[PDB]
Parts: C-alpha cells; sequence; structure tokens
RNA sequence: AAACUUUCAACAACGGAUCUCUUGGUUCUGGCAUCGAUGAAGAACGCAGCGAAAUGCGAUAAGUAAUGUGAAUUGCAGAAUUCCGUGAAUCAUCGAAUCUUU
RNA sequence: UGAGCCCGGGUCGAACGGCCUCUAGUGCAGAUCUUGGUGGUAGUAGCAAAU
RNA sequence: GAGACCGAUAGCGCACAAGUAGAGUGAUCGAAAGAUGAAAAGCACUUUGAAAAGAGGGUUAAAUAGCACGUGAAAUUGUUGA
RNA sequence: CUAGUAACGGCGAGUGAAGCGGCAACAGCUCAAAUUUGAAAGCUGGCUUCGGCCCGCGUUGUAAUUUGGAGAGGAUGCUUUGGGCGAGGCUCCUUCUGAGUUCCCUGGAACGGGACGCCACAGAGGGUGAGAGCCCCGUAUAGUUGGAAGCCAAGCCUGUGUA
C-alpha cells in the first residue's frame, strides 16, 4: 500500500516509501499545520481530544495555585 | 427587578440550570412548605423535603391525601408518597410522582442536622424581625 | 478610497460607553489608592508654539528647575508632593517664570502637607 | 470488607501492609471463584477494590509525609515532592529577587518617599 | 392660568399654590416629537450580524 | 387649543378611536353623544360639550362640560 | 350491457409543509491572565453486572484521599451499606495522591 | 374593482389580533434555479454493478 | 451579562451519535437527523397466526396522541357515491 | 480634527503623511568612559548542629560613588533616616432573612374567571399537571455565619555605626 499507520496522529497517511506522514509529518518535531486550511487546523486543535492535564489548570488558578491542606484535615 | 450584575434573567440559562442541576442543588430546589402549626412552632416557612416526612397533598387529582414520603426522586424532580399509587395494565401498583411544591409537610423527620437547619432559619427570620421592629 | 481590503479593517465603537465606564472606574481606583491626594499632578502654564496659537496658553509637562527654586520648592521634594518637573523646558523670558512661580505659590498656599510619621 | 478511612489513618506501616495483603488475597480468590454464579459477589468485589484504593492512598500519604519530614532543612527536594504550579510560574523571579533594589534607589526612597498631602478647595 | 394648586398626602388641597412655569406654555409640535422620538428610540440598539 | 388637540387626536393617535374598513370611524369614549369620530362629536377636542347617559338605575342624565 | 378514461364529494393513505415550542446558534459588552522535559496539545489501549453511544478515569481505573452539605442512587438487578451519623450521594468543593502505551 | 378581509361547519390544543408610529433577511410561475417529496413511462425494458 | 438577531431547508458544517457516519492512496472532503403524554399510566388479558401484522378488550381528558407517536398542507394513491 | 492638505505620480488610474491645536494616560531611570587603593569593601556553589566555615569567580575589574539641562572633591551649617511583630480593615467565596395554596365556578390538572386579603429597597427570571409577587427556587436591601490568599495598617518592641 501507499500509506501506512502513523504513530503520532493514528491515521493511515504515513508514506510507506518516504517514511513521512502526510497528515502531521511524524519524523519532524513540529506537527504539520497550514493557514490555507482552517478546517484542517480545527480537526486537530487543542480541544478536540481528551485534555488530561490542560483541563485541570483553571481550577488550580482559581484558588491561587496553592499547596498544603485545610486546617483540621485528617 | 434584578440589580446585581451576576444574576441573569435569561430564560435559556435558567432552564438549562434547572434541568441540568446537581443532586445537592436539586435537593435545595425540591423544597416543600411547612404546615401552619409547624410554621408557628419552628418559625420556619419551608424546608427541603426528605424521605421520612409525613405530608399532605394540596394540589392535583390526589388532593387531601396524606402519607409518608418513601422516595425522593431528584432525577425526575418528584416525591413518592405512601399509598398514593396507581395501577399498570398488568396490575402492578406503581407510585405516582408528585412535585414537592404540591405538598405540605405535616410532620418532620427530626434529626440533629434538621434541627440545625430549623435553628438557622429561625435565627435569620427573628433577626430580620428585630431589624424591622427597630 | 476602497481599493484595498477594507472589510478586514473596519473598527466599530460599540464599546464607547463601556470604555467610558472603565475610564471612570480607573479614576475611582486612583482615588481609592491616593485617598486625600488629587488624582492629577500640578502642571505649568505654557504658551502654544506657533504664530497661529501664540495668543492662547495651555498646560505644560512639568515645572522648570528655576521656577521651582524661585518658588521655594526643592527639586527632590517636588515630585513627592504632587508637582510635575520637566528638566527639558527652559524659561527664556521673565514672563513665563513669573506666571509659573505665581502658580506654584498659589499651589503652596492651598496645600495640607502631612508629616512622615 | 469495607474499611473506613480514619481507622486506616490510625494504624502504622506494617499493619496497613497486612490489611493490604489480606485484601489482595481475598480479591484474588473472589475473582477466581466469581466466574460461576456471580450474585452478591459483585458488590463485594467493588467494595474490595475501593478498600485496596483506600489502603494504598493511606500508605502513600504516610510515606510522602515521612519523606517531607526528612527533607525539611535540605536544599534540594525530589521532583515528586516539589510544588507543581505551572512551568512559567516555576521559572519566574522569586519574591526576594524581584523586590531587590540598588543602593542608590534605596537611599533616594529612604530620604525622599512619596508624601501624604491634600489640596483644599 | 397662572397658578396650580398643591395637594396633600390625603389627596385634599393644602391651600398652597405654585406658579406654572413657562415650559407649559411651549408650542405643542407632534412632528418634532415624532422626529426626535424616532431618532432616540434607536439609540439603545445592539448590533446583529451573521 | 381645541384645534391643536383636535389635530393631535385626529391625525396622529387617539385611544378612543375604532377604525373600521367600512367607511366610518367610531369613538369608544363613553361621553361621546354619537359614537363617531368626527370634529363636532369629539368629547376631548371640544371644550364645551354635552351628552346624555343612562344610569344602571334607569335614570337618564344630561352631562355638561365647560372650559 | 360490462370494462376503461375524466371531474366532484366523504373516508382512508403517501409525504412532512404550516402553526406553536427550544438545555442551540449568532452578534455585542464587561472582569480576568492560567499549557509543556515536575512531560503539554494530540493519538492508542483498557476500567461498569447488564455498555450499545457519549462522558468520566488509569492496574488505587464511571475512580482513592481531604473539606462541605446532610439522607440518597435509580432503567432493571443487588447490598445485613448508611439515618441523633467522622455520614448516603451518577452530590458539590478541592489544597493530598494514583496516573498503562505513545 | 382588486391585491385581500370578515363570519359559519369540522379538526385542533397555547397562544394571538386590530389601530397609530418604528423597523426589515418583507410578497415568486419560470432562472437547463436549490433542497425535499411524489408521478406517466411501467409492473415496461430486462434477470446485468448494488440489492 | 446581554440583544428591535435566527428559529430546525433558518441560525455555526454540527440544537440530536458531528468534524460523527460516510468518500478518497493521500493532502483533504463531509452529511442527514429536534417535538407521545401532565404523568409510561408505553396497551394486561382472551383470540387469529410466524407479521416492524390483526380483532375484541384495557390506560388516558383524548389512542383518528400507541415510542411509524403535537398539528398534519399540496403533489400523488385506494375504497364508496354521482 | 489636521486632511484627501503637503508631497509624489503612463501628473491618468491615483497614491498619500506630519508639526501645531483639543483629549485619554502620564514616571522616570541604569550603565561605559575615574584609583577603594589607608586595605575586592563584591558574588556563585558545597558542608552544616543553621551560627559560620571551606573551595571557587574575579584585578584583562566584582561592590560603593557618578550619568552632561549633570556630576565630583573639599569646606560649611542646617535638615533627613533603619529593622521586626502586628489588632484590625479591604477584595472574594460562603450560612440565613417578605407575603394566600382562603371561598365559588370551569377544567384530567388552576398557574384561568369571580370574591375577600397580604408583601413589596423583592411585580428580574425559572419550575410547579394551563398566564403564580404571596407553592418552591431565586430576586431587592442592609446586615450576619465561617473560610482563602494577597495588600494596607492603628499601635507595640527594638535601633548606633564618629553609619
Ligand atoms: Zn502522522
Ligand atoms: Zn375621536
Amino acid at each position: 500500500k501507499t500509506h501506512g499507520l502513523c504513530r503520532r496522529c493514528g491515521r493511515r497517511s504515513l508514506h510507506n516509501q518516504k517514511k513521512v506522514c502526510a497528515s502531521c509529518g511524524y519524523p519532524a518535531a513540529k506537527t504539520r499545520k497550514y493557514n490555507w486550511s482552517e478546517k484542517a487546523k480545527r480537526r486537530k486543535v487543542t480541544g478536540t481530544g481528551r485534555m488530561r492535564y490542560l483541563s485541570t489548570v483553571p481550577r488550580r488558578f482559581k484558588n491561587g495555585f496553592r499547596t498544603g491542606v485545610p486546617k483540621g484535615a485528617r | 427587578m434584578k440589580v446585581r450584575p451576576t444574576v441573569s434573567s435569561s430564560r435559556r440559562k435558567a432552564r438549562k440550570a434547572h434541568f441540568s442541576a446537581p443532586s445537592s442543588v436539586r435537593r435545595v430546589i425540591m423544597s416543600a412548605p411547612l404546615s401552619k402549626e409547624l410554621r408557628e412552632k419552628y418559625n420556619v416557612r419551608s424546608i427541603p423535603i426528605r424521605k421520612g416526612d409525613e405530608v399532605q397533598i394540596v394540589r392535583g387529582a390526589h388532593k387531601d391525601k396524606e402519607g409518608k414520603v418513601t422516595s425522593v426522586y431528584r432525577l425526575k424532580y418528584v416525591i413518592h408518597v405512601e399509598r398514593v399509587t396507581r395501577e399498570k395494565a398488568t396490575g402492578q401498583t406503581v407510585p405516582i410522582g408528585i412535585h414537592p411544591s404540591n405538598v405540605v409537610i405535616t410532620k418532620l423527620h427530626l434529626d440533629k442536622d434538621r434541627e440545625n437547619i430549623l435553628a438557622r432559619i429561625k435565627a435569620g427570620r427573628e433577626q430580620v424581625a428585630k431589624a424591622k421592629g427597630k | 478610497h476602497f481599493r484595498k481590503h477594507w472589510q478586514r479593517r473596519v473598527r466599530c465603537h460599540f464599546d464607547q460607553p463601556g470604555k467610558k465606564v472603565t475610564r471612570r472606574l480607573a479614576r475611582r481606583a486612583k482615588a481609592a489608592a491616593l485617598a486625600p491626594r488629587p488624582v492629577d499632578k500640578l502642571r505649568p502654564i505654557v504658551r502654544c508654539p506657533t504664530v497661529k496659537y501664540n495668543r492662547r496658553t495651555r498646560l505644560g509637562r512639568g515645572f522648570t528647575l528655576e521656577e521651582l527654586k524661585a518658588a521655594g520648592i526643592p527639586r527632590l521634594l517636588a515630585p513627592t508632593i504632587g508637582i510635575a518637573v520637566d528638566h527639558r523646558r527652559k524659561n527664556l523670558s521673565e514672563e513665563s517664570l513669573a506666571a509659573n512661580v505665581q502658580r506654584l505659590k498659589d499651589y503652596k498656599a492651598r496645600l495640607i502637607l502631612f508629616p512622615r510619621k | 470488607g469495607k474499611v473506613k478511612a480514619g481507622q486506616l489513618w490510625s494504624k502504622n506501616k506494617e499493619e496497613l501492609t497486612k490489611i493490604l495483603g489480606e485484601l489482595k488475597t481475598e480479591l484474588s480468590q473472589l475473582r477466581i471463584q466469581k466466574i460461576s454464579s456471580s450474585g452478591a459477589k459483585l458488590n463485594k468485589i467493588h467494595d474490595l477494590r475501593k478498600s485496596i484504593a483506600r489502603v494504598l492512598t493511606v500508605i502513600n500519604a504516610k510515606q510522602r509525609a515521612q519523606l517531607r519530614l526528612f527533607y525539611k532543612n535540605k536544599k534540594y527536594l525530589p521532583l515528586d515532592l516539589r510544588p507543581k504550579l505551572t512551568r512559567a510560574l516555576r521559572r519566574r523571579l522569586s519574591k526576594e529577587d524581584a523586590s531587590r533594589v540598588l543602593e542608590k534607589t534605596k537611599k533616594r526612597l529612604t530620604h525622599f518617599p512619596q508624601r501624604k498631602y491634600a489640596v483644599k478647595a | 392660568r397662572p397658578t396650580v394648586t398643591v395637594f396633600g398626602a390625603d389627596g385634599k388641597p393644602t391651600g398652597a399654590t405654585e406658579v406654572l412655569p413657562k415650559v407649559f406654555s411651549a408650542p405643542i409640535r407632534p412632528d418634532i416629537v415624532k422626529h426626535v422620538h424616532t431618532g432616540m428610540a434607536k439609540n439603545k440598539r445592539q448590533p446583529y450580524a451573521v | 387649543s381645541d384645534e391643536i388637540v383636535w389635530q393631535i387626536i385626529n391625525q396622529q393617535f387617539c385611544a378612543f378611536k375604532l377604525k373600521t374598513t367600512k367607511g366610518q370611524n367610531f369613538c369608544r369614549n363613553e361621553y361621546s353623544v354619537s359614537g363617531l369620530c368626527n370634529r363636532q362629536s369629539c368629547p376631548l377636542a371640544n371644550s364645551r360639550y354635552a351628552t346624555v347617559r343612562q344610569s344602571p338605575k334607569g335614570t337618564i342624565y344630561l352631562y355638561i362640560k365647560t372650559i
């Protein structure tokens, strides 16, 4: 086949001969992104996934990025 | 009219907040008035309903029925009074969902935390009575 | 004069009253921080440069060092008691000196200075 | 099967280890025998899993508290025992470093501070 | 008419009167009122766009 | 100012006016001697006016208004 | 004669217009400034009794701890689990932890 | 005169209308118009890709 | 927090499984689809039969509101009558 | 606003500022070029019993002083100070706070109509079996309960060195 599975984006767009992903450019450190396609930028934008860590930052900001425990905790 | 800028008079936001409320907010929403005798006794107008209260239904097709609350279904926003039931096609007796605004609590399930709630409400009402008197 | 893409560079001003409210609240915050003090500093009277506006005067940037010395206000105390100082301006004549010196002694006549502690 | 948290807070390390071991053995046996006729075993399995979670939480908290007691006066702590904050918040200048001034500035601010005054109308 | 009677809190006149201002003898122009009201009713409008 | 209030009533707006599509306008005012909107029958645009009304008792009265 | 074709009426279909609604969009305005080698955004695999989707979470896996509230959750099944209690909850808050492969 | 408007009968189940002004994404028979739905051809040609 | 905005062919492509289903080697392209009832009270039971189907019978204020579900136009179709 | 002005241009298409004036906001400073030379007075690390001890950087220059509408050095006589606690206060989350489910009719259901009332610094909004100020949540106003972190701060301890 022309294209195989890519490790970064998980799509079957990694060229089997050039070993370069057509969707993200896997061997390059930077993810492939272009301003002439807004649809392509919104299909992989920050917010289209799981947000394991970036969804916990606003609650930590709300309380001042504090440490410790409340008084009288067990 | 609302003055505080944090309050919203949006119908859309109010309906979303009502129909997508957490269980504790739903507890606060599912409140019932006290009876006349309990209102003069505890100086408290209404309390959030709970399982074990004895109520009288004052609205709907089951008016003037009394009974003990055996279930507080917060998801369906309804309470299930004892013996105020129905019959299915098969003959099973299912409870009839009655809104807590349609009942009047004639007897409270008195525990320590409920007494604390009654004391706090009475203290606020009497301190506003003092503010009004002078 | 619509030769370029002016659609992408239209600036409306629906936030004019909101920005006025923001500016007034900023002045209120300045008042809260500087509670007995005025929110503004004292500025001198200067003449407008050109021949067209030579007849009128306006507010300057800060008082000259000679004007402060003649009014009896030391240079280092002046920015700490609400007077603006400009080291670039020169008097060049005995008539701007007298006017701004009169302004400074008028400011001194109506000032309530508090001790440090 | 079900264990409260404060009882686990009272006990020490070797004790908490032996409840951990017995809970793990009970969970293993019930997982082996639960493949046939799963009735009330499901609720007990869920409660046992929550119990192992509670015991592991208490031992981890005690171990990290002891490690923090060790590193009270030492200059460097392990990265697990350091506050997270953000990457930019961890790289900004400290409060002692940012509030530092020169001696000329300190002398000027000492002898000519901003004064309190009022212009009367 | 030069004066207008003043009424009390019980709805009965107090006995005191006030002089009617000149602004009550101003011209009554419905065209000016229509023009200015049509203009002024548009000034609390929020923009809408697709 | 009978004429000015008449112009305001007739040409702009009156709360007592019933406009019909059948060639006649009507006056909803209770003191109108004929329930028609025209210059002579207006109880508001005429300072001196007179009408006849019947009470619920059945006694009929004449009502007179002066400037 | 019967059959067929056309028009009209009643009833029954097909289809989803119209009306009414709206936890959605869109435009404006205000406060605030907070991702990542202490491993981010994104991708994958798993975790529930019945889970198909969505969501939550990571072998402590529809979650653990701490605080607060105060009697549930709920579609069905189960609990000798909790009701003058350090205490239910598909609860809220959240400062402690766990956090598979990339 | 007309664009239209009013009433009766049936169905239906939560909002709506007139008048004076204001405002506009305001009136369709057609654009080999757009989307959806439905026909004669036609139970015809054929049993062909899909089903 | 709001509006002289739009109201399911409109308003964002997406009010609902939506950057989903699906198409392309790939870069990319990208839909359709909302409304029972106040409450499931979601039609027990008897009886045909092999059906996503009927007849009695029942729930309901109403079933010509039966998860083909508010109302239910026209094109087009069937039965009866002239 | 200047101003479609000046200026430039197959002087055609056209392109196209700025000073002044009115306003919003205003805040000023750090080095290099000096010899501390009667005393590198400066700083990164490591060890710590946390109080002061070592190695190193650095004289090819780290502190202090000075930054040109300035400055230094002497003389001179006046005028100025430094640290540590800190009650309490502000901001923000939180607890609590008005009044009909009275009677009649219609209706499956009153949240509709009629009668009699009440609250209102609250008649915004939502829910509740149909249009609910008084059934419920909230809403308005001052307070009040508990908490979080910043900043301010009345006062209270001390200061010192020919600085
Ligand atoms: Zn890739
Ligand atoms: Zn009239």
